[PDB]
RNA sequence: UUGCCUUUUACCAGAACCAUCCGGGUGUUGUCUCCAUAGAAACAGGUAAAGCUGUAUUUUUU
RNA sequence: UAAGUGAUCUAGAAAG
C-alpha cells in the first residue's frame, strides 16, 4: 500500500505494507502464489526443455532409437506444452484434435456451468501446476500435524495415534471435529449457557455445534457416565473394603440433576470409617509427597465431576483442585465432612485426575483404578 | 499557488484576492500566466490564516493549493566572461558585492563618494549607475561621446522587466552588477520604434550577461529563534541535521530558565512544517519560530544547467542535484517547459560558440 | 489514513488495516549511495572532456582608458578645477597619452 | 476533529470512517516530505481541499519547574545570569513562605480538579478518573492491544466532543419528582443492599407476572434471572414464548443488576473481604457481555462492552506497572460510568419498548 | 530482527528455498537485492554463502537445481557484487554452473558490455592472461562452448 | 452514504438533521426543619473601641 | 559517507 496521491501520478516502489488478511496468534500461512511457477520462468524453462528434446529426438533419430521416457526424466513435469504430452495414452487420438482451444473459449456461450479452466486443457497440455507442496508446506506452517489436533476433537476419541486415522449432516462433522477450538473459553462477548444435562458449556450459542453434542449426549448420556463411574468407583471400594478400614461404602443419593449441576455439588459416595483414618492435606493424585498433619477424619465422601474441556481449558488437575476447595468452603452443598476426595474427568480429552484428601496407602488404589477405568469403562 | 477548484467560480476568487490583499499587506499576490495565482505569505501560520480567511469568509470557494514553494531568485557566481551582442546590445554582469548587498537591501558626486566608501568601486562605474531591486552601470567606451547611450530610461525600464522575470524561469534577479558594453543602435531610428525593440532585447541581453556570469540560484533562508529546554538540546541539532542546508550559529543560553533561546537558519524551502514537528519531537517544550527580514538569501547547492543531474522523482533531490531540478520544476510551474522533458539554456546564435569552444 | 499512505480506512477492507513502513524503503531511499559505482563508472567512462574572449579584452581595454578619465575627472572636479575646459583638456589629454600607450600596445 | 475531517489520523490518537468519498509529480518539489501531523497542524494551508475543518491552537513553552522535596525557592534545572525611619512592605513578616506556600505553588499550577478551593459537586458518576490517562498521551511501549484500546476510547470521545447534544431545558418534571409528587409512594433511608435485594425481588416478582400474564407459565424465571423453559415446548407454545427484545433486555438490566447486587450481599454476608468485592464487580463490569447476554437483545451494547474491555486494558496497565499480572485489580469506576451511561441511554428506549409491551398485555394491539 | 551470528544461515536457507523450486525466480533475485541494499552485514553474508557455493556445496547439486543457482547469482552478479570470482582441474558441475552464470550475465547485461565489464574486473581464474603453458587453451576451450568472443584474441597475444 | 451481509430485526460508522433521556444552573415564591425571639436607640459631654486629617525668610499661610 | 521507533477491523441473539 504505497502512497495513494503519488501512486496515481508515477509508479512508486512499494514503501509502506499493509496487514492484509491478519489473525489473532499470526502463524505464517504461506500463499499460493509461490507455489505457481510464475509464467516468465514457465516459458525460457519451456523453450530450454523443448530445445533439449528436439537436440536428443536427432540423437534418436541419428542412433535409430525410440526416444523413451527413461532418458528425459526430469524434464517430464516441465515446458509449455507438458514434456508428458508427448508420451501419453493417446496422442495418436489427439493429433485430429485442431481448434481446441477456441472450442473450449465457446464453452462459455453454451453451457451452465461454464469451465473455470477453459484457458487451457490437460490433454493438450497437461498439470500447468501442482499443489501438493503448498498442501505439505500449510501443514508444516501449522505446527505440523500434532499440533492441529490439539484444536480438535481428536483427543476425544482416543485413537492409538492419529497417523492410525488413515485406511446440514456433512459440515456437521467438521464443526464437531473443531468442537474444542470452536467452542472455546477465552472469547469475546460470547454469554455463557449450559446445554441441557450436560456440563457443556457453550461460551455463545453456536446451532450446528449444539445439535452435534446433544445427538453425542442423547439419552442422558452424560448423567448415566456420571452415575457409572459412582458405581464403578463404589464397586473398587467394596473390593478393597478391608484393605483400607472402611466400615461402610454409601452412595449418597443426589438429584439427577449432580450429574451435570456446576454450581454446587453434593457428595457422591459417603465413606464411614472402622477407625479414624488421619487423612492427609489435600493434593492431586500424582502429587507423591502427600503430608500427613494430625488432622483426623471419620468419614471420607467421592465426588466425580465430569467436564468437557475446550482448547482453552485443556488441563484437568488444576480444574478438579478448583472444584474441591469451591464446593468445601462453600455454604451451599455441603458434604458431610470438609475433607474428602474429588476425581475430575475432561470427557473432550480423556485427561482423569482427582484433588483432595488422602488416607494412607489409598493413592496407589486411586491411580490404578483411574487408569482401569479410563482404559475401558463401558 | 491557488487555483479555484471550479474555474465556474474564478472571478470570486479574483474579488477575494483583493479582499485578502486590501486586508493582508505582507502579501505579493502575483497573478500568474496560466491563471494559477501566486500568493507570497511571511511564513506558514501566516498564509495559513490568510488562506483560511479567504477559504471560509471571502471566497467561500473549494480551492486547489500548490505545497509550498519558495521564491527562488537568479543570480550569478562570476562576471560575465562574453560580451554577445543582442539583434533582431551586450550587456555584462558581475556579483555584486556582499556587503553592498546588504547596504542596498536597506546627487552623483555624493552616491559615487558612497560606493566608494562601500566598496571602493572605480568613480567611472561610480557615474554611470541606475540601480534598482541590481545595478544598471552604463559603462562602454562610446558612451560618454555618445548621447545614443542618453534617454536611458526606457533601457532601465527593461531592465526593471529583467530583474522581475529572470532567465531561468521568471525567478526575480538578486546581487548582481550590469555592465553595459555595447549598444545595437543604427543611425535613423524612431525613439517608439527603437526603444520597443531595446525593451525586450534589454532583457535578452540581460539574460546573455546571467548565462554567462555562470549563473546560480539563490534561495532565501529564514532566520530561525528556538527556545527549548536544555535537556532538549542535541534533538534540535539533529532535527537540523535532518532538515537541509540549515546552520545553527548561537545557543545563547537565557538567564534564570531553561531556555536555550537558539538563532539559527533553515533554508525556506527546508523548512516547511518546521515549527510543528519540532513541538513533536521536543513533546511541546520547543515554542520554535522562523522569519525573514534580513533578506539573506543564498545559493541553492548544485549547478545549473545539467543534462542527467539527479535521481529520484518521489524522493527529495540530493544536495548537488538540488538547483537544476529547482528551476526546471519552476520551470514547469511557470508553464515556460515544453512537456516534461526539457532544458533552461541559451537562445543565441554561433551554436554558444560551439559550446564555449 | 496517515502520511498519505494509510487504508482510507479500516471498514471495507475486511482487515486490521495495519500499516508497516517496509524496510526495503531504506534501498529505496539510498539506492543512488548504495549503486554510485554503477553511475560512477559510466561517468569516468566519459570523464576527460575566442570571439567572446577578444570582446571582453576590447572592453578591459577601453574600460581601462575611461578609468583613466574618471580618474581625470576625479582629480580636477575635487582639487581646483571648476571649469569645463580643464575637464574637456583632461579628457583630451587621457585620449592622447591613453592611445597613445595603447597604440603601442597593438604595435606589440 | 480535523485527523477525522481530513482523514489524517495522528498515530497516537484516532481514526475515523472518512468525511467524504496542476499538483502533478513533474511540478512540485518534495524537499520536506508532507507530514499527517502537518495536514492538521495548519489545516487550511498544507492539507489542500479541507472541509469542515477547525481551527487548533497555537502556543507559549512552559517552564513551570516543580520541585522534589525538602526545600524552596531554589535554581535547579537551570543555569544563572552572567552579571526618615521607615522600612518596606509588609514589615514584620519575616518568614517570606509559610509552610504551605511550598504546596500552594504547586497547587495553583495544577489542572482543572484541584486548581482551585471551592467548587459545585458533580455526580460521582459526572467525574471521569480515567478520560485524563487516555487523552493525555500513552505512556511508554505497551503491547499492541493496549494501544488499540486507547486509540478506541479517543475516537468515543472525540465523537462525544463532536456532536454536541444539547440537553432540553422545558422538561423540567423528573420521573422521581413526578412520582414524588403523587400519595402512592413514600419515601425511606434504607440500605443500598437492601435497596438492591428488594429491588431483585421486586424485578423478579415483575416478570414473572408479566410472563404468566402472557399465559407462558411454562417458561421458568430462575431466581438469577436466567429464563429457560420448562417443558418440551409445542411449536405453537414456542412461538406464543418467543419474549421480544423489551423483555430480555429488562431481564438482562436486572440480570446485571442481580450479580453486582449479588456481589454486596456476599461481601457483606461475611463470604468475602472488599478487596474481593472491588475485584468482583469490576469483573461484572468488565465482563458484562460474557456474564449476561445483553448483546444478544441489544447489540449496540458491543460499544458499551467495548469500552469496558478498553478501560481494563488501560487501566490494568497503569495499574499493573511495577507489579505482575494476575486478576486482584479492583477499581470499577469508569466501567461503572460507561454502564451508567448506557442506562442511561437506555432509560428511554425501555420506557417506550416495555411501555408498548404492558399496554399490548393490557389493551389489545391496534 | 536477525543478528550478525545467523545471517549467513538465513541467506543459506534461502539459497536452499530457491533450489527447491522448478525455476529460477524473479521474488528471490528480488529478496536478495533487498537484503544486500540493506545493511554491510548482509552484503557480506551474501557474499560468504556464494563462497560457500562455489568451494564445497555446488558440486552436490544437480544441473536443474544448479542451472537455477547459477541464475540466481548471475543476477546478483550483474548489480549486487563486486565480480570477485575464486575460480583446469575442478570442473565437474562448478565449470557448469559456471557456464549458465555467465548465459544469464550476457541475457542481463549483453556480450561486449560483459566483456567491458570483466575487463574492467581482475578476472584471474577466468580470464588469465600469463599463459601458464597451455592452460589458456582450457579457459578458451570452455568459453568457444558457449557464444563468446576474445578467447581468440588471447590467444593470439599468448601465442 | 458505507460495512457485515444479503430477508427483516438486530446491527458497522460516518454525515445531515432532529428528538428522548441521565443530570445542572440560577432567580422568585412557598413550604419543612434546627436555632431563634428585640417596638426604639441618639443629643450635652465623659469612658472605651472603629473610619479620615494634622504634626514664616521668592508662587499661596507671615 | 553506510539498518532495523512507530499506525493492528471484527466479535452475537431472534425470527425466518
Ligand atoms: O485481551 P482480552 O481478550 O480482553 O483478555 C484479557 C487479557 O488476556 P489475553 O491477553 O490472554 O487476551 C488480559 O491479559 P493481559 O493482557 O493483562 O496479560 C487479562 O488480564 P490479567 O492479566 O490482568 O488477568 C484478562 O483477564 P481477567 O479478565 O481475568 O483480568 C483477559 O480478559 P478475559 O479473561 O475476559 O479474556
Ligand atoms: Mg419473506
Amino acid at each position: 500500500a504505497s502512497d495513494l496521491s503519488w501512486s496515481k501520478q508515477t509508479d512508486t516502489g512499494i514503501t509502506h505494507f499493509r496487514a492484509g488478511m491478519t489473525h489473532e496468534d499470526e502463524k505464517l500461512i504461506p500463499t499460493i502464489f509461490r507455489y505457481i511457477t510464475t509464467w516468465e520462468n514457465e516459458f525460457l524453462d519451456s523453450q530450454r526443455v523443448w530445445a533439449e528434446y528436439a537436440t536428443k529426438r536427432q540423437e534418436a533419430i541419428q542412433q535409430n532409437r525410440r526416444l523413451a521416457f527413461e532418458e528425459l526424466e526430469g524434464s517430464w513435469d516441465r515446458g509449455i506444452p507438458r514434456i508428458s504430452t508427448l508420451f501419453q495414452r493417446d496422442r495418436h487420438t489427439l493429433a485430429y484434435d485442431r481448434g481446441h482451444r477456441i472450442r473450449r473459449e465457446f464453452k462459455q456461450y453454451s453451457l451452465e456451468r461454464n469451465s473455470p479452466f477453459w484457458w487451457t486443457n490437460s490433454h493438450h497440455d497437461g498439470k500447468l501446476w501442482n499443489l501438493n507442496a503448498y498442501r505439505t508446506d500449510v501443514i508444516q506452517a501449522l505446527g505440523g500435524i500434532e499440533t492441529i489436533l490439539e484444536h480438535t476433537l481428536f483427543k476425544g476419541t482416543g485413537f492409538n495415534s492419529w497417523e492410525g486415522l488413515f485406511w446440514q449432516i456433512p459440515n456437521r462433522r467438521f464443526t464437531l471435529w473443531w468442537s474444542p477450538t470452536i467452542n472455546r473459553a477465552n472469547v469475546y462477548v460470547g454469554f455463557l449457557v449450559q446445554l441441557d444435562l450436560t456440563g457443556i458449556f457453550l461460551h455463545g450459542k453456536i446451532p450446528t455445534l449444539k445439535i452435534s453434542l446433544i445427538q453425542i449426549f442423547r439419552a442422558h448420556l452424560w448423567q448415566k457416565i456420571h452415575e457409572s463411574i459412582v458405581f464403578d468407583i463404589c464397586q473398587i471400594l467394596d473390593g478393597e473394603l478391608d484393605v483400607l478400614q472402611i466400615e461402610s461404602v454409601t452412595k449418597e443419593t443426589v438429584h439427577p440433576r449432580k450429574s451435570y449441576k456446576m454450581n454446587s455439588s453434593a457428595a457422591d459416595i459417603t465413606m464411614e470409617s472402622v477407625h479414624e483414618w488421619e487423612v492427609s492435606k489435600p493434593s492431586l493424585l500424582h502429587e507423591t509427597n502427600d503430608s500427613f498433619k494430625g488432622l483426623i477424619t471419620n468419614k471420607m465422601w467421592f465426588d466425580v465431576q465430569l467436564r468437557y474441556g475446550d482448547y482453552d481449558s485443556h488441563d484437568i488437575s488444576r480444574y478438579v483442585r478448583a472444584k474441591f476447595l469451591d464446593y468445601t468452603t462453600d455454604n451451599v452443598s455441603m458434604y458431610p465432612s470438609p475433607t474428602g476426595v474429588m476425581i475430575g474427568i475432561d470427557l473432550a480429552y480423556n485427561m482423569y485426575d482427582a484433588y483432595g484428601n488422602w488416607f494412607n496407602g489409598l493413592k496407589p488404589l486411586i491411580q490404578n483404578s483411574m487408569r482401569t477405568i479410563m482404559k475401558a469403562n463401558p | 499557488v491557488l487555483q479555484p477548484l471550479l474555474p465556474r467560480e474564478l472571478p470570486k476568487l479574483l474579488d477575494a484576492l483583493n479582499k485578502i490583499s486590501k486586508y493582508y499587506p505582507g502579501v505579493i499576490i502575483k497573478v500568474e500566466e496560466s491563471g494559477e495565482h501566486v500568493i507570497l505569505g511571511n511564513g506558514e501560520l501566516y498564509m495559513d490564516c490568510l488562506l483560511y480567511d479567504l477559504r471560509a469568509s471571502y471566497a467561500k470557494i473549494e480551492i486547489k493549493i500548490s505545497d509550498p514553494l519558495t521564491v527562488f531568485s537568479e543570480s550569478c557566481s562570476n562576471e560575465s566572461f562574453a560580451s554577445i551582442p543582442v539583434s533582431n546590445i551586450s550587456v555584462a554582469a558581475e556579483p555584486m558585492d556582499s556587503k553592498m548587498i546588504q547596504d542596498l537591501s536597506r546627487p552623483r558626486k555624493l552616491s559615487k563618494i558612497l560606493r566608494t566608501e562601500y566598496g571602493w568601486d572605480s568613480l567611472a562605474s561610480r557615474n554611470v549607475w541606475s540601480f534598482y531591486n541590481l545595478i544598471n552601470d552604463t559603462l562602454p567606451d562610446e558612451i560618454s561621446p555618445e548621447l545614443l547611450s542618453k534617454y536611458k530610461e526606457q533601457i532601465i525600464q527593461g531592465f526593471y522587466w529583467a530583474v522581475k522575470e529572470g532567465p531561468l524561469a521568471e525567478e526575480p534577479i538578486y546581487g548582481v552588477q550590469y555592465k553595459l558594453l555595447s549598444i545595437s543602435v543604427p543611425s535613423d531610428v524612431n525613439i517608439d520604434v527603437m526603444k520597443s525593440q531595446i525593451i525586450p532585447l534589454m532583457k535578452k541581453a540581460c539574460y546573455v550577461g546571467l548565462l554567462t556570469a555562470i549563473p546560480i540560484l539563490l534561495e532565501p533562508i529564514y532566520e530561525v529563534d528556538i527556545t527549548v529546554h536544555a535537556p532538549l538540546l542535541p534533538i534540535v541539532e539533529e532535527l537540523m541535521k535532518k532538515r537541509r542546508g540549515s546552520r545553527i550559529y548561537k545557543t545563547i543560553k537565557v538567564a534564570g530558565t531553561p531556555l536555550l533561546e537558539v538563532r539559527g537558519q533553515v533554508p525556506v524551502i527546508e523548512s516547511a512544517g518546521f515549527e510543528t514537528d519540532l513541538r513533536l519531537s521536543t513533546n511541546g517544550l520547543g515554542m520554535c519560530q522562523l522569519y525573514f527580514w534580513h533578506k539573506i538569501w543564498r545559493k541553492v547547492p548544485g549547478d545549473v544547467l545539467d543534462k542527467d543531474a539527479f535521481i529520484p522523482k518521489l524522493k527529495p533531490a540530493p544536495i548537488n542535484s538540488l538547483s537544476r531540478d529547482f528551476v526546471m520544476k519552476t520551470r514547469r510551474r511557470k508553464g515556460i517547459s515544453t512537456g516534461g522533458f526539457m532544458s533552461n539554456d541559451g537562445p543565441t546564435l554561433e551554436k554558444y560558440i560551439s559550446a564555449e569552444l | 489514513s496517515y502520511n498519505g499512505i494509510g487504508l482510507k480506512s479500516a471498514k471495507g477492507s475486511s482487515t486490521s488495516g495495519h500499516v508497516q513502513r517496509s524496510l526495503a524503503s531504506n534501498n529505496r531511499r539510498r539506492p543512488q549511495g548504495s549503486q554510485q559505482q554503477r553511475q560512477q563508472r559510466q561517468n569516468a567512462i566519459k570523464k576527460a572532456s575566442l570571439a567572446v574572449q577578444k570582446q571582453i579584452e576590447t572592453h578591459m581595454e577601453k574600460r581601462e582608458i575611461e578609468v583613466q578619465v574618471s580618474e581625470l575627472r576625479d582629480r580636477l572636479e575635487e582639487e581646483e578645477t571648476l571649469s569645463e575646459e580643464q575637464i574637456d583638456k583632461k579628457c583630451e589629454a587621457l585620449r592622447a597619452k591613453l592611445t597613445n600607450e595603447w597604440q603601442e600596445q597593438q604595435r606589440m | 476533529f480535523n485527523g477525522k475531517a481530513l482523514n489524517n489520523a495522528i498515530p497516537g490518537g484516532p481514526k475515523f470512517e472518512p468525511l467524504y468519498p496542476f499538483n502533478s509529480i513533474d511540478r512540485v518539489i518534495f524537499r520536506v516530505p508532507i507530514r499527517s501531523e502537518y495536514k492538521v497542524a495548519f489545516p487550511h494551508l498544507y492539507n489542500s481541499r479541507p472541509r469542515s475543518v477547525r481551527i487548533p491552537w497555537y502556543n507559549n513553552p512552559v517552564s513551570c519547574i516543580i520541585q522534589n522535596d525538602e526545600e524552596y525557592d531554589t535554581p535547579a534545572l537551570f543555569f544563572d545570569p552572567s552579571l526618615e525611619d521607615f522600612a518596606p512592605l509588609l514589615a514584620e513578616e519575616e518568614e517570606l513562605i509559610l509552610p504551605n506556600t511550598k504546596d500552594a505553588m504547586s497547587l495553583y499550577h495544577s489542572p482543572f480538579p484541584f486548581n482551585r478551593t471551592k467548587g459545585k459537586m458533580v455526580r460521582a458518576q459526572d467525574v471521569a478518573l480515567a478520560k485524563k490517562w487516555f487523552l493525555q498521551h500513552p505512556d511508554e511501549e505497551y503491547p499492541v492491544k493496549v494501544k488499540v484500546s486507547y486509540q478506541k476510547l479517543l475516537k468515543n470521545y472525540v465523537l462525544n466532543e463532536l456532536h454536541p447534544t444539547l440537553p432540553t431545558n422545558h422538561n423540567k418534571t423528573k420521573l422521581l419528582k413526578s412520582l414524588k409528587n403523587t400519595k402512592y409512594f413514600q419515601q425511606t433511608t434504607i440500605d443500598w443492599v437492601e435497596a438492591g435485594l428488594q429491588l431483585c425481588r421486586q424485578g423478579h416478582n415483575m416478570l414473572n407476572l408479566l410472563i404468566h400474564r402472557k399465559g407462558l407459565t411454562y417458561l421458568h424465571l430462575d431466581y438469577n434471572f436466567n429464563l429457560k423453559p420448562t417443558k418440551t415446548l409445542t411449536t405453537k407454545e414456542r412461538k406464543k414464548s418467543r419474549l421480544g427484545n423489551s423483555f430480555h433486555l429488562m431481564r438482562e438490566l436486572l440480570k446485571m443488576m442481580k450479580l453486582i447486587v449479588d456481589t454486596h450481599v456476599q461481601f457483606r454476608l461475611g463470604n468475602v473481604d472488599a478487596f474481593q468485592l472491588a475485584d468482583g464487580i469490576h469483573y461484572i463490569l468488565n465482563h458484562i457481555g460474557q456474564l449476561t447476554g445483553i448483546y444478544r437483545y441489544k447489540y449496540k451494547v458491543m460499544h458499551q462492552i467495548r469500552a469496558c474491555k478498553d478501560l481494563k486494558h488501560i487501566i490494568y496497565y497503569k495499574f499493573n506497572k511495577n507489579l505482575g499480572k494476575g486478576p486482584g485489580c479492583g477499581f470499577w469506576q469508569p466501567a461503572w460510568r460507561v454502564w451508567l451511561n448506557f442506562l442511561r441511554g437506555t432509560i428511554p428506549l425501555l420506557e417506550r419498548y416495555i411501555g408498548n409491551l404492558i399496554t399490548r398485555q393490557f389493551e389489545g394491539r391496534s | 530482527k536477525i543478528a550478525n551470528n545467523l545471517k549467513k544461515s538465513v541467506v543459506d536457507i534461502i539459497i536452499k528455498s530457491s533450489l527447491q523450486e522448478s525455476t529460477f525466480s524473479k521474488f528471490y533475485s528480488i529478496l536478495s537485492e533487498r537484503m544486500i541494499t540493506f545493511h554491510r552485514s548482509w552484503q557480506t553474508a551474501y557474499n560468504e554463502t556464494f563462497e560457500q557455493n562455489y568451494t564445497q556445496d555446488i558440486e552436490d547439486y544437480e544441473t536443474d537445481q544448479l542451472r537455477i543457482l547459477g541464475k540466481f547469482w548471475g543476477h546478483l552478479i550483474s548489480y549486487e557484487f563486486l565480480p570477485m570470482d575464486c575460480l583446469e582441474e575442478s570442473c565437474p558441475q562448478g565449470r557448469i554452473f559456471i557456464k549458465f552464470l555467465f548465459q544469464e550475465l550476457v541475457n542481463e547485461l549483453g556480450l561486449d558490455e560483459l566483456q567491458l565489464r570483466l575487463n574492467s574486473s581482475k578476472l584471474d581464474g577466468m580470464f588469465p592472461l600469463e599463459g601458464d603453458a597451455e592452460h589458456i587453451r582450457y579457459s578458451i576451450n570452455f568459453f568457444t562452448a558457449i557464444g563468446l568472443g576474445l578467447l581468440t584474441e588471447d590467444m593470439r597475444s599468448r601465442l
